[PDB]
DNA sequence: ATCAATATCCACCTGCAGATTCTACCAAAAGTGTATTTGGAAACTGCTCCATCAAAAGGCATGTTCAGCGGAATTCCGCTGAACATGCCTTTTGATGGAGCAGTTTCCAAATACACTTTTGGTAGAATCTGCAGGTGGATATTGAT
DNA sequence: ATCAATATCCACCTGCAGATTCTACCAAAAGTGTATTTGGAAACTGCTCCATCAAAAGGCATGTTCAGCGGAATTCCGCTGAACATGCCTTTTGATGGAGCAGTTTCCAAATACACTTTTGGTAGAATCTGCAGGTGGATATTGAT
């Protein structure tokens, strides 16, 4: 019987599948074995953050499966995240709904 | 293959500005974003272009358009990157 | 029957319209043939998964969207509600796409 | 070929936020473009900052600064939380 | 017989006289004052090589001088010849680092 | 301090910038913009000054950072 | 004999070389990259240093500076735009005036 | 202290034999080619691990300068280069 | 057109900061010759998916009429930024302990590396499962004319 | 304001594609176990070069004044949105040949991996050297008032 690493450090996400992506992605001569931990850690975290927001779009929208509208409603939604993929582009995401008051009609 | 470039009807352009929130659009707008369509596109087939071509392949692969994408600064997600 | 909705209700209505939707707005068709002209007054004999020439849609849409709101922010700028071809060109030259 | 992906852990993940909701095969094509741009990116500057300071390894302590530069406030804070969280943990075991 | 320039005269020449200079404009010390401050918000009883104040002077004047440059511009988009605060927040909105 | 960034350098800068005229309220609006500037790129270098567990911030420091911040600069290496 | 010699250029093939694999871009390198490399590397500096020079020339002057560097860039297309997102120390900026700011007759 | 001004030095006198460079000058120069360094090292690095290929070779190099270059720019960028390797490759 | 108050320009002059020619030192390169190793081209080919062609049909593009609103141009007031001269406080510039950045060395905790054993993440793949897209009617807004 | 014409919002309804679930082969991971190597933290040291103190320079702050600029108000008409009729061509469904992407075996040019030797670019403490920053003078252009 033997414990994966990822198991050993308490996480969803792959230690092994990292530690051996760092390797080939060749970023360093050698990879030091906290590095896949925390990445992987971080990784896992920030999946996770999206999610919770992705799924409550979902839920606004009276919807059970996520879908990229929801991904970018959570984004574009959320400050910090939108900041973090202010370069990326989400495909099938559409934009948040958003008009410009002197385009609105009347007064008062 | 002449002037495809038409193929981008006023009709289309209009819903895109729709969806940007513009409310009143000037008659020369559509001629304007067809040029700047045209650019957009020809920086990224011809990147996309490269990238199929260093691959000695014939077959532009979607992530010959999504590193096409990425060297841009216009990443995209959805397509494998 | 003489009704006539007046000029600006509808392009609201449209607007509310789109900006909730997230199909795509270029014919599918068209735009490929565009890809194609494009890619091969600039190399011959090239093939596509529909996948890539998919890939390309979404970005060139999301690229053009993003810019009106930049020209459209523009517009109001100037007073005006009618974004007019120097104002796309004010943002892509700020944008640093000609400036 | 076996193309590999995070879907999976993805799923276990989402799971876990949201038990009752699923996700869309679309979404989780985002998801993992997703995850795999933040990779690149965190080792990304890893990478540089080992280089910079002439150190041929890349430690959790360069995975850390990396997040710290890359990540916006807020998230870089809980980002080293879980990260530093994730190393001792490992570390005590075995 | 007091001799006095009109309106924008002196100006123009400004203009003229620094677009050819290349001196940074700001004054040294209360830069470094600036900075140090903004620093010491980060981290504690710090230091800096001359270098580094100079490398962000440089960085920072060059940043600034541009950013006039786009706001000159949407000054001049709306019919005016008086950069405004609308028009700087115009072009760092553009420019995608505002919101 | 950021006050010590005064109308007189603000008015040199934006001439350089080819601007005629300045309305009152720009001089304020312009060190806000500045102070968000320096704090970007100050914390960035520091972090990296950090990372090489050091007390000084070196013209290195700062270059990396300013690469980060996508703002390249050239004379100081980098 | 040197390979900068063997391949005709001023600049080092072998530092070149090894800057490339202290680079960790891949796990092997090419024989002839360092070489290709370095004759553009060259190339692009004599590129910049001619209209560089010109600009001194231009000036009246004899040793270039950074002013001569930025006029050399932002006056060429090409230069300007493979170096539109860096900045030059002690450049300047290429005279220019809003043609609506100047005064009528 | 490693740098290129000495080459960049070389390179000067070949255009301008009687034109001379101020040190922020060389300096900056510098700056300049570990930059386009870094960018060519970096792109050609990308195209590798793209076609699962561990070796730069110069054909990486080559589009990685196509990649990242002005149109004319390019073009001799790649004439040099491609002479640079012939050249030598021919030689005992 | 008319001064004249000033800013700008040109040719000349000079000394000194910063560029340079210098001789020496040497560790770190860079090159040379040898032996080992392996990435990836070439050739044969399984087989995915790309171009293509058919055919029916309605979702949409095209083209027009037409009126009102929004752009553009003119006019004009009064608010405010530019130009100045005024008074001098802060920035600049040269000098000296010492905080550190940086060179050098040490020994061990931690990272390769090669060997087996083992568990899992992928997938063809026939099966099963189920959120919801899309068609629908009807109760509820929202617009715009009067 | 009353009201008619419509668009809109909503919940119920359910075929169907797209998602969840699986038995099963499984190659490629990922892990456990020594053997061997080494990167880099430590403690000790030294000489930069940086923060600090003092003094001569050289802006910046200031209040006055009025010119000229933004923008409010008013207007003319050009042009863009709405609505409608017509019917084209995109979309959807399918079937198909076969291009070319991609999997596997083979083996050789090229690359790694020392070992040994020759060379060079960086640094330094020294000496002569020089391009040009500014400082003067006098001619000429620019601006602004009358």
């Amino acid at each position: 019987k033997a414990k994966t690493r990822s198991s050993r450090a308490g996480l969803q996400f792959p230690v092994g599948r990292v530690h051996r992506l760092l390797r080939k992605g060749n970023y360093a001569e050698r990879v030091g074995a906290g590095a896949p931990v925390y990445l992987a850690a971080v990784l896992e975290y920030l999946t996770a953050e999206i999610l919770e927001l992705a799924g409550n779009a979902a839920r606004d929208n009276k919807k059970t499966r996520i879908i990229p509208r929801h991904l970018q409603l959570a984004v574009r939604n959320d400050e910090e995240l939108n900041k973090l993929l202010g370069r990326v582009t989400i495909a099938q995401g559409g934009v948040l709904p958003n008009i410009q008051s002197v385009l609105l009609p009347k007064k008062t | 293959l002449r002037d495809n470039i038409q193929g981008i009807t006023k009709p289309a352009i209009r819903r895109l500005a729709r969806r940007g929130g513009v409310k009143a659009i000037s008659g020369l707008i559509y001629e304007e974003t067809r040029g700047v369509l045209k650019v957009f596109l020809e920086n990224v087939i011809r990147d996309a272009v490269t990238y199929t071509e260093h691959a000695k392949r014939k077959t532009v692969t979607a992530m010959d358009v999504v590193y096409a994408l990425k060297r841009q600064g216009r990443t995209l997600y959805g397509f494998g990157g | 029957k003489p009704h006539r909705y007046r000029p600006g209700t509808v392009a609201l209505r449209e607007i509310r319209r789109y900006q909730k939707s997230t199909e795509l707005l270029i014919r599918k068709l068209p735009f490929q043939r565009l890809v194609r002209e494009i890619a091969q007054d600039f190399k011959t004999d090239l093939r596509f998964q529909s996948s890539a020439v998919m890939a390309l849609q979404e970005a060139s849409e999301a690229y053009l969207v993003a810019l009106f709101e930049d020209t459209n922010l523009c517009a109001i700028h100037a007073k005006r509600v009618t974004i007019m071809p120097k104002d796309i060109q004010l943002a892509r030259r700020i944008r640093g796409e000609r400036a | 070929s076996r193309k590999e992906s995070y879907a999976i852990y993805v799923y276990k993940v989402l799971k876990q936020v949201h038990p009752d909701t699923g996700i869309s095969s679309k979404a989780m094509s985002i998801m993992n473009s997703f995850v795999n741009d933040v990779f690149e990116r965190i080792a990304g500057e890893a990478s540089r900052l080992a280089h910079y300071n002439k150190r041929s390894t890349i430690t959790s302590r360069e995975i850390q600064t990396a997040v710290r530069l890359l990540l916006p406030g807020e998230l870089a804070k809980h980002a080293v939380s879980e990260g530093t969280k994730a190393v001792t943990k490992y570390t005590s075991a075995k």
